DNA sequence: AGGCCCCCCCA
DNA sequence: TGGGGGGGCCTCT
């Protein structure tokens, strides 16, 4: 009933994702900070600002 | 206790496709990655 | 890690 | 109505 999972080139994996405590606290005061509704906002938003870094690979 | 976020499937794709291309196990320390290279915008907000 | 269920809110 | 989000919990590898 509900989309759950999204095809990546190592197979499916699931749009849902666990996240460590620590990490968990530094990613929501990042939503915090940006103040998006929905969190896929804000890991756009990391992936925007971090460009540079992924292009270096 | 079990921390999680709903991610969009675009979303999902793409970040999926820069913990692949970190070659990272866990989705948890690709986040730590981008936190961490974006620190910079981060504390410019 | 995937999966289920629930409940709340928005569009 | 449909679709989104998180919490809470279970069960497997």
């Amino acid at each position: 009933d509900r989309h759950s999972k999204v095809f990546t080139s190592k197979g499916p994996r699931d749009r849902r994702v666990r996240l460590s405590a620590h990490t968990a606290i530094q990613f929501y005061d990042v939503q915090d900070r940006l103040g998006y509704d929905r969190p896929s906002k804000a890991v756009d938003w990391l992936i925007k600002k971090a460009k540079t870094a992924i292009d270096k690979l | 206790r079990d921390r999680r976020v709903r991610l969009s499937a675009h979303t999902a794709i793409q970040f999926y496709d820069v913990q692949d291309r970190l070659g990272y196990d866990r989705p948890s320390k690709a986040v730590d990655w981008l936190i961490k290279k974006a620190k910079t915008a981060i504390d410019k907000l």
